[PDB]
RNA sequence: UUUUU
RNA sequence: UUUUU
């Protein structure tokens, strides 16, 4: 963290699809929903792809 | 005299000319209906509520 | 542009 | 697609 120029966020917006490929098999297997809706309270299983 | 219901020279789309894209080899597929839908899930899910 | 624990 | 106690 201490170690780039620009921000966090602005590093890690490349890391997209894998993880969203990745939540597309797990979720497909069983019903598996991230913490950060959980906290802002989502209604839609379906709606996982985008809770980043 | 007798014949089959596909055909060839039918209004088909085209990748390029010559190519004809619904190959013409699926005389035998009609599964189940309701088998295919979205509205009925999955074996697998069936699977792993019957073992959870 | 930043600021979402 | 969800939402029928």
């Amino acid at each position: 963290i201490d170690h780039a120029k620009p921000t966090f966020r602005q590093i890690m917006a490349h890391f997209s699809d894998v993880a969203e490929a990745y939540i597309e098999k797990r979720n497909q297997d069983r019903p598996y929903m991230p913490r950060y809706g959980l906290q802002r309270n989502l209604t839609d299983m379906s709606l996982a792809r985008y809770a980043f | 005299p007798r014949l089959k219901s596909l055909t060839s020279k039918m209004r088909v789309p085209r990748y390029e000319k010559r190519v004809a894209l619904n190959l013409d080899h699926l005389i035998l597929y009609t599964p189940e209906q309701t088998d295919l839908s979205n509205t009925r899930s999955t074996r697998k899910q069936f699977d792993t509520w019957f073992e959870g």
